[PDB]
């Protein structure tokens, strides 16, 4: 969608190659983020002498109370000024930036 | 007669006997893996503008979030690694790291903690003994490549005995001029420039004619079992850093120019089989020390 | 095994066109050819059984590095199923087909000095059977046509009366002669008689029976190609054709 | 009295004073990162059975899509890197590349232009001077391993003075035979095979007995601040390539066998601190040159 | 007059002429690519806490699934790689790998079969001949750095002729004391410590003053076309491993301390341009051998 | 031996158009100025249609 | 002894050092492509019975629609090409054309600025020196075909030494009568009419018998890297036109009859490699000048 290519062309490209194509066009959202684990207060049932864990939703660090990516504000602004699917104008970038905010 | 020996093989000091168990070896392996991720995180933080890779790598290593106005020191893991390295070098160095701290740090990553997966080649040449007649002069210089200068001032040709030990696997000798070499009590071949020898074959006799001096350049290869993550370049760089950082100044310890000649010297001592096991763990600790200190200087 | 199964002149020459020289050459050390040895045949005798090893056995032997050994390895592959140990021949010669070596000057191999009588004696023509002698004579004729030694081939046949009677009739340059030929050259095949899983006394007979029993297993194996049931699945290039012509013939 | 000095320490020529600002250092860092990606694109190309990974990296590096007939040379970035390398070596080298071009090329990648993030250890041995009595002979050979062969012919034992400078952190001496060495105005100890010295301690006195020659082998370690991406293996390869291509062929300049000798010689000059900062940027430039030219040989 | 030559340049044995076609060149490159994946599979196994990455890597390399209680030897690919290394070293070594087996293994992965994509710098210094007058003595020691010791016992100053061959690109000469060097008919310059020379310039004349001996240290750089995946660190390790394993143990061959010496010696021999092509494929074969055997020690 | 042409000028081996620079050409049309010195109405319409 | 040398090899003046960057080389390539289209527009004009093909090509070249009264001269591109040509010839020539104008003109066509895609063969014969005994006379005449007329008057046969340099690849000698020629310190063969020599072999000795004069005709072939578009027929025509128009009329410069003599003379200078790269760009500039001026004579 963003780089105006077909599925057959990007069929053989690897993850590293695909990440470079989107980053060159100005798209920074090409990375997965690991959720932060939170330990349960009590021992889980049927798990004697063991510590439980679970992931915090929406990839928000509980200590910082914000997203794991500290540069998310900068990335959204970069998407806003980017030029996708059209050399002139920012219709696609503004729509995605406003939606992502 | 006269006897000459390699300088680096003289008086190898005893090594430490602490932190050599399976759990301690796991801690050294974990530190090497996490220290490697610290260096790799810098390049990942350049491809993507985010500092997430470094924050994740440092948080795992130091158990605290990096701060802008606070010096990055490595946390409890850095202190444990530095003190553990001191213990390996000498038996007089104190062992002050609690075992409960070592076990806690070894649980950060799941690694084998195994020391004998692979091998490596060490280039130090162990010229244990060179025996020469009365009217000859022999001088040995060098450790990675040893040049033996021999001059015969006597009336006739002299026989010089070379002893390379039993540890080294292969020794290649190249001379400035063609020379003759053979084993004890064996017929002598025609003169040729280079010889390939097995040190276990026995003492080697060299004919030294009267006239211009003959110089023999020696190179040796030795195989020592090491972890699969062992990297000689990183170990050598870490060895120099530890000496400059003061980790090796203990009373009554020998000093070496390279880790290569340190492990070979310990291997040629008595109970050298047991000493090499400790030295290999020290090498992986030095490999972790180099990567961590380059990422977090001082 | 595949070379021993061919039963017509057309199939034999077609196989040799698609088979490179490296199949004739063996990379196993083997043993020296002519030796009086004692082998074990426990099905028949308690004592060791004397025999003499030879180059036309089914097991690889050591071969001379000269051109004579190379031709003698090709013929032994055709008549016995295995070649000899001649290493370091070279990539250029080994990639060529067996027919190219026997028939073409562009290979770079010179074979005009070969003596058919000495080659036949070294291959123990006396021990060969009728099919084996016919196959070797095919190799001789191809070599004679390559070197322009047709007259010498005919004189050698005149000296050897039994060889003249069984000499195959085909001109090595005309494909019409190969199609007409009806000589049976098969060494292994489906047996009409009773074939049992029993040993043979001599090295040659025992090794031959191994190929015969192996061919039966190969015939019912999944590797065998059944023309009657799977002719459409064969590639067009290697599909059987009535108007099949060797290149240059 | 006779004075002997190391060959590579003599007369360090002045280094260039251009392309040392923050913008220019960022350009060198950008080129190194882009050149590194170019080399790894070849391995990725084999895995993908396509030229897409290489075409991507060359487009970033050279700002043009390659054509099959054209010989790939690196484009404007390769030209800028070459001229920048010549300027660093000598003050007589002209500065062709304008600052506008440097700033444009520095924006291609998002990497800092810092040069003080990490450190490196250099092994050149700085024997500044050796002062010896009249009836003795002293010869100094080698840079990475300095062998000092001393022979006296006088009746009495001679005292030889060794000066290793102030820059080096650690110097380790090993002799063919045990010898005596002590600091200035300090008691002489017993003969030992090896000595570990701090060059800041002062000049060192070696007792040279009359008889057979005594050879001392010297190794040194020096810490110099470098970028984290610094790799000594690639820098040394780039140094030889630059000499081979004639990038250093300028009037009134000195020549060195390795980048280790070059940076240590400049550090021992009067303005050593200012000179070293320029030399470190040259090392990263040479690291980029080695990677770029191996991927795109011309 | 006297003639002195480097030991490693004497009598290069003929190299193999087999497995040099395009099909076999792909096999060596494919083996290197797949042998590398074995090394990285160890790290990926630790991160994932599973043996799945190693199973995929070994299955592609060996064509059988890994099994406990079975010594992991590498399968048919390891056997073929060992034998082609044997054939490359000597022309008399038999070639026992069928071409159909080479083609089958080369189809396991798709790689660029070109062995001339890139270049490498080699540090062995060629001293073909040193011509000296009657009253002078010359000795040559070393291969990576050649130290030439000349002593003048005659009444007058002597002229020493240095011949560095024609293959080397640049040669750097450094002396213990300043010396004068010029071309055959060029006038002598003022004495200086270092000289940079082009070997194709011609024979070089060095004046040798009477008195203390003069020592000249030589360093050379040579460019040889190599595949892009070539790595000098891995080739050298494989060269030592192959020598210890006995892969080079065959009659009527020469032995060298390093792959650097081997490739330079063959370059200077008759028909050198077509000998180095075979040696480059041997280096890539040895690079694969080192990585595979460290992952699977037998 | 029989033969026939692959439809739509697509190379069967590469599974894409014979022209490898088709992506670049479409982008060039998008920024082009046709029938009017100011604006890209004609270029955008043709580029979107051709994609 | 008397020394005779080729006239065109004497004193090559330094070439310019401007307009050698990637952008400037692209401008020369653009001009050559545009000038070539201008010539072919005339043939297309005749077929179409209109001036439309010519007006199209002149508009691209000169950035203006021609008027009937105006004398077509090429506009800014023609002026830029002329001044660039003068700058290449001499280091004393000023560089009038700014870099901004060059970059604007280089964007008019989509063609690479490479200069190493192809090669060309040049036929100038480099007789560097001919050394002859006292009683003999030697004269050298010609560049494309060098005729050496030698006559001796002494009683004995004379030996004449020929030096053809190191750059040339092949030199073929033919004599009026069969003569004897052999390499230095090599046995003299029987008299032959023709000899094929490699200049790198060394100086060649010619036996000159007493009697009638002996004339040797020499032809040489040298390979120089050039762009694919290089055409020797057009370059030589452009060289004469440039001399006719006075583009090369600068103080302290040498003059040559052909571009073959010019490029070969510069190749034999001390900095031959650097000089040749500049001369190749001049050749393509002269190729464009020949086409542009023939289409638009002024």
């Amino acid at each position: 969608f963003l780089t105006n290519t077909t599925y057959d062309i990007v069929n053989n490209d690897t993850i590293d190659v695909l990440k470079m194509k989107l980053r060159n066009q100005g798209w920074p959202f090409v990375e997965r983020y690991n959720a932060v684990e939170i330990d349960m207060s009590v021992e889980p049932l049927r798990s004697p002498g063991q510590v439980g864990r679970y992931y915090n939703p929406f990839n928000i660090d509980p200590l910082t109370k914000k997203h794991v990516e500290d540069r998310l504000e900068e990335f959204i602004n970069q998407v806003q000024v980017g030029r996708f699917r059209n050399a002139s104008g920012n219709a696609v970038g503004t729509t995605l930036a406003a939606f992502l905010r | 007669a006269n006897r000459a020996t390699s300088a680096f093989l003289d008086n190898p000091h005893p090594v430490g006997v602490n932190y050599v168990d399976e759990g301690s070896r796991q801690f050294v392996a974990v530190a090497e893996l996490l220290a490697s991720k610290l260096i790799d995180s810098s390049r990942e933080s350049d491809e993507s503008n985010s500092d997430v890779p470094f924050v994740q790598a440092y948080s795992k290593f130091a158990d605290d979030n990096p701060r802008h106005l606070r010096v990055k020191t490595g946390g409890k893991m850095a202190n444990a690694l530095t003190n553990v390295i001191r213990s390996y070098y000498s038996i007089n160095a104190p062992a002050i790291v609690p075992q409960v701290e070592i076990d806690r740090l070894a649980s950060k990553a799941t690694v084998s903690g195994d020391m004998y997966n692979s091998y490596a080649i060490f280039n130090s040449v162990p010229i244990v003994e060179v025996l020469s007649p009365a009217r000859t002069t022999v001088s040995i210089v060098g450790s990675d490549r040893a040049d033996v200068t021999m001059l015969n001032t006597g009336a006739g040709a002299a026989n010089i005995t070379f002893n390379f030990g039993q540890i080294a696997e292969t020794v290649i000798l190249k001379g400035s001029v063609p020379f003759q070499l053979a084993r004890l009590n064996q017929p002598m071949p025609a003169a040729r420039f280079t010889y390939k020898l097995r040190p276990l074959d026995g003492p080697f006799i060299v004919v030294l004619p009267v006239g211009n001096p003959l110089v023999i350049s020696a190179t040796a290869a030795t195989r020592i079992q090491v972890p699969l993550a062992f990297n000689k370049a990183l170990v050598e760089s870490g060895f120099q850093t530890a000496m400059n950082d003061g980790l090796f100044d203990i009373q009554n310890v020998n000093y070496y120019s390279s880790f290569d000649e340190f492990i070979i010297s310990q291997y040629h001592a008595q109970d050298g089989i047991n000493r090499v096991s400790t030295c290999v763990i020290l090498g992986l600790a030095l490999q972790a020390y180099d990567q961590m200190r380059r990422a977090l200087p001082v | 095994m595949d070379v021993l199964s061919k039963g017509s002149l057309k199939e034999l020459l077609a196989h040799l066109e698609k088979t490179p020289l490296e199949e004739a050459i063996s990379y196993r050390i083997g043993t020296v050819p002519y030796q009086n040895v004692l082998i074990s045949r426990n099905e028949y005798y308690n004592q060791l059984y004397p025999d003499t090893t030879s180059l036309i056995d089914g097991v690889s032997r050591e071969g001379q590095r000269n051109v004579n050994g190379l031709i003698m390895s090709i013929i032994s592959y055709v008549v016995s199923g295995s070649g000899h140990y001649i290493p370091n021949i070279g990539f250029m010669l080994l990639r060529r087909s067996i027919l190219d070596i026997l028939t073409k000057h562009d290979t770079g191999l010179v074979t005009n000095n070969l003596n058919y009588g000495i080659i036949a004696r070294n291959l123990t023509v006396s021990k060969m059977n009728c099919e084996q002698r016919k196959r070797m004579l095919i190799c001789f004729k191809l070599l004679a046509y390559k070197d322009g030694n047709q007259n010498d081939y005919e004189i050698y046949l005149n000296q050897n009366i039994p060889l003249k009677q069984i000499a195959p009739n085909f001109i090595p340059g005309d494909m019409r002669t190969v199609i007409h030929n009806q000589d049976q050259l098969a060494i292994v095949g489906i047996p009409a008689y009773r074939l049992t899983q029993s040993t043979e006394l001599s090295i040659r007979d025992d090794n031959a029976k191994s190929y015969k029993l192996g061919y039966v297993d190969w015939y019912n194996s999944n590797s065998f190609l059944r023309e009657r049931s799977e002719f459409n699945l064969i590639r067009l290039k290697d599909r059987d054709t009535k108007y099949g012509k060797l290149n240059g013939w």
